[PDB]
């Protein structure tokens, strides 16, 4: 207990706002501090409230030490805001709390979702199969064991040429499969490529 | 009717032999409700005052912690100060604070309080507006710019402005029987003379609360003070006080006077009378 | 900076004739806190001299009660003896009565 | 300039010996040694306000700290063991437990036998030829497996710089063979770029893994080249065909 | 209840 954060992975649109929600048990508290913790390194701190209420800049931070509320305001996301934001209360001798995650979603405007098969390098395919152009509103679960590997999405950021996409992993070792049966334990939308070839 | 709750913080530090002393008391109105130090002269005697044990081990262990941490705070001071003045480290120095908060008894801040002193002589003060320092000399001002950067003023004034005043009223109204309360003056006079023609007429008492006592020796109607020789209050040590002054009038003009008090709770002045009773 | 100590010596209850009291000693408004007190009757350190704890004033200076337990005579003499850093020598002052 | 906490990644085996060191220049007064585990919470282990003294918050183990100087704030483990495999960070800051500024951290992995560390295999994977003529783009992926610890940086280089343009890598390793916890690890990384930017055999792409492992004071009596810490990479061209 | 004074001078 002590310090209540907010439950799990909050998925807020891009140019959108999002408010962070924290409590202390501990009425008499003092001074609060909102970290922000990129998986995985260290806390850089990002807000501090000694006061009712900070800004500076593109973050809010409203305290009603009546209530026992100190949240978090962050206004037109970047994809890059995505990491946990941990909060911190002073009062006596700083108890860290568990924290927030945070995942900022693109807006794939043109989207193409596909499952190609990149060859490899170099002896044996070991079957990569990429899933990619699929809007950030799909989402993809994951495998088994055997001798097969998924890895959970990433977003990218062609920053040379102002266009984010997505993407996913599939290999292994000749079991042996291909791309239309690699994800098959996931949602797929309703124009997702499959060339055979 | 009019209250004001200030603590008086004391870091006096001793040079090799042992460790920094830390002294830390509290009033409400002029109530000495707490203290804490360092020298914990026998497990937890730090005295107490009636009207805070109902406040479990929750508010005691919460708040005997922050004064630890806040000894530790005092003790870089320490160092930073005597670097500031480069002293050497043989040296034994003082710094002393008073921070505490005013209200009007509808339960509204007046002002805030916060003052520093080093070796008695004051060092940095929060100001009226609670936003801004008053250095002293040029190392309070070394002070200032780390508090102005630190933004300490804000969290000093977070506190006069909240937990100071939402523990004020709340102190208040558990303790109200001693706080919010008066006491009986007692003052009983004394003749007593000595030599040749100029005697001595001084009166006395057995105490009360404040100790705002104001005994004059009067003179038919302009309040007399060169013929006076009164002495400051020196407590008692039965938790009350006394004072007394020294009439110095003549054996023929003897009793052309006497002396008054005044004080607190009683409704209608006590307008006293020197004269055998 | 430095301020010399206010000493006063007087009794508390119903300062009177050789019978039971107590007896302190208090001294006041001094800078620093490092001040030396002690009771003397007829010249010479009397044991249990329990003193209140350390509080300073609105000017920061400090006051101590130093007290103890007696029985006041005709011919016993008390006094208090203070040394201080701001003092040459040791100032003591003696006992009076109504004083 | 900053906080630095080295070093950054190391292996010990129960037993063994080694002291972290967390230095700074801000001049403050104030440091901190805190224990970071995955998921779980910052935990404080000592603290020291100034250049002598030291504290509390989760001490009892092998855990013990020196201020000799102020710049610096030393963890030392005498007899390693785990727990104590984690992830460290050292803090500082001027004012008493109010804001602080923490350093790259220290990866910590303490094993009871170093018969189970192992370098990383590396490989690239050339893109689609579908995807090329059909989004007018070109993407690489890069595997690194077999790999124990955890502990790898991951990077593109093209032409010899680096580079984070349509770049992207696992937040965490994926665990090979979850059957068991001291399992290898498994990591992919992502390089897009245009197809026009492709298909041209004067570019050389490079993913590169760099592998944090054994220095050279632990015996190794295995019949293996030994898991040193290491640089495991594959290559790839603009295959125009 | 006390005041948690943070920064020294």
């Amino acid at each position: 207990k002590e310090v209540e954060q907010d439950p799990g992975p909050f998925n807020v649109p891009e140019g959108a706002t999002v408010a962070f929600n924290c409590t202390y048990s501990n009425s008499a508290s003092q001074s609060f501090f909102w970290y922000r913790q990129d998986s995985r390194k260290e806390p850089k701190l990002l807000m501090s409230v000694y006061s009712s209420g900070n800004e500076d800049g593109r973050f809010t931070a409203q305290l009603n030490r009546a209530s026992q509320y100190i949240s978090l305001l962050i206004r037109d996301s970047k994809l890059s805001d995505s990491a946990t934001y941990l909060c911190v209360v002073r009062a006596g001798k700083l108890i860290f709390g568990q924290g927030t995650e945070l995942s900022v979603k693109p807006n794939i405007q043109n989207p193409d979702p596909a499952v190609y098969q990149l060859r490899d390098s170099k002896s044996s395919d070991k079957s990569v199969c990429l899933f990619t152009d699929f809007d950030s509103q799909t989402n993809v679960s994951q495998s088994k064991d055997s001798d097969v590997y998924i890895t959970d999405k990433c977003v990218l950021d062609m920053r040379s040429m102002d266009f984010k996409s997505n993407s996913a992993v599939a290999w292994s070792n000749k079991s042996d499969f291909a791309c239309a049966n690699a994800f098959n334990n996931s949602i797929i939308p309703e124009d997702t490529f499959f060339p055979s070839p | 009717g009019s209250h004001s709750m200030r603590y008086f913080d004391t870091a006096m530090s001793r040079p090799g032999r042992g460790e920094p002393r830390f002294i830390s008391v509290g009033y409400v109105d002029d109530t000495q409700f707490v203290r804490f130090d360092s020298d914990a002269a026998s497990p937890r005697e730090e005295p107490r005052a009636p009207w805070i044990e109902q406040e479990g081990p929750e508010y005691w262990d919460r708040n005997t912690q922050i004064f630890k941490t806040n000894t530790q705070t005092d003790r870089e001071s320490l160092r930073n100060l005597r670097g500031y003045y480069n002293q050497s480290e043989a040296g034994s120095h003082t710094l002393q604070s008073m921070y505490g908060c005013d209200v009007g008894p509808d339960g509204r801040l007046l002002r805030g309080h916060n003052q520093y002193a080093y070796d008695g002589k004051d060092y940095i003060a929060l100001n009226e507006d609670l936003r801004s320092w008053t250095a002293a000399d040029t190392a309070a001002q070394i002070t200032q710019r780390k508090w102005e950067a630190a933004r300490v003023a804000e969290q000093d004034r977070a506190y006069l402005e909240g937990t100071c005043v939402e523990w004020l009223r709340r102190y208040l109204e558990n303790g109200k029987d001693t706080l919010e309360r008066a006491d009986p003056p007692k003052t009983h006079v004394t003749h007593h003379p000595i030599s040749d023609h100029e005697a001595t007429l001084r009166c006395w008492a057995l105490g009360f609360y404040p100790a705002e006592i104001t005994l004059t020796w009067q003179r038919d109607g302009e309040d007399q003070t060169q013929d006076t020789e009164l002495v400051e209050t020196r407590p008692a040590g039965d938790r009350t006080f006394q004072k007394w002054a020294a009439v110095v009038v003549p054996s023929g003009e003897e009793q052309r006077y006497t002396c008054h008090v005044q004080h607190e709770g009683l409704p209608k002045p006590l307008t006293l009378r020197w004269e055998p009773s | 900076i430095q301020r010399t100590p206010k000493i006063q010596v007087y009794s508390r209850h119903p300062a009177e004739n050789g019978k039971s009291n107590f007896l302190n000693c208090y001294v006041s408004g001094f800078h620093p806190s490092d001040i030396e007190v002690d009771l003397l009757k007829n010249g010479e350190r009397i044991e249990k001299v329990e003193h209140s704890d350390l509080s300073f004033s609105k000017d920061w200076s400090f006051y101590l009660l130093y007290y103890t337990e007696f029985t006041p005579t005709e011919k016993d003499e008390y006094a208090c003896r203070v040394n201080h850093v701001t003092l040459s020598q040791p100032k003591i002052v003696k006992w009076d009565r109504d004083m | 300039a900053g906080v630095t906490q080295t070093p950054k990644f190391r292996v010990l085996k129960t037993g063994q010996s080694m002291t972290l060191l967390c230095a700074q220049d801000m001049n403050h007064e104030y440091m901190y040694w805190y224990r970071q585990d995955p998921g779980m919470g910052l935990r404080l282990i000592h603290y020291s306000v100034g250049e002598g003294t030291t504290a509390k918050g989760e001490v009892p183990d092998g855990y013990n700290v020196s201020r000799l100087k102020k710049q610096n704030f030393l963890l030392g483990l005498e007899s390693a063991a785990p727990s104590q495999t984690s992830v460290y960070f050292c803090a500082s800051g001027q004012g008493n437990f109010d804001i602080q500024y923490f350093g790259a951290g220290t990866r910590l992995s303490v094993l009871e036998d170093l018969k189970n560390v192992f370098p990383p295999e590396v490989a690239v994977f050339e893109p689609s030829e579908a995807e090329i003529s059909h989004t007018q783009k070109a993407t690489l992926v890069c595997l690194a497996t077999g790999f124990y610890p955890d502990h790898v940086e991951l990077s593109w280089w093209v032409n010899g710089k680096e580079v984070h343009s349509g770049v992207c890598t696992d937040p965490q390793p994926l665990k090979e063979q979850p059957a068991l916890n001291d399992s290898r690890y498994a990591l992919s990384s992502r390089l897009r770029v245009s197809a026009t930017f492709w298909q041209n055999p004067r570019n050389h792409f490079r993913c590169q893994v760099q592998f944090y492992g054994l220095s050279e004071n632990d015996e190794w009596t295995q019949d293996r080249a030994k898991p040193v810490t290491q640089i495991v990479s594959a290559e790839a061209w603009g295959r125009a065909d | 209840f006390l005041r948690g004074r943070a920064y020294g001078l």
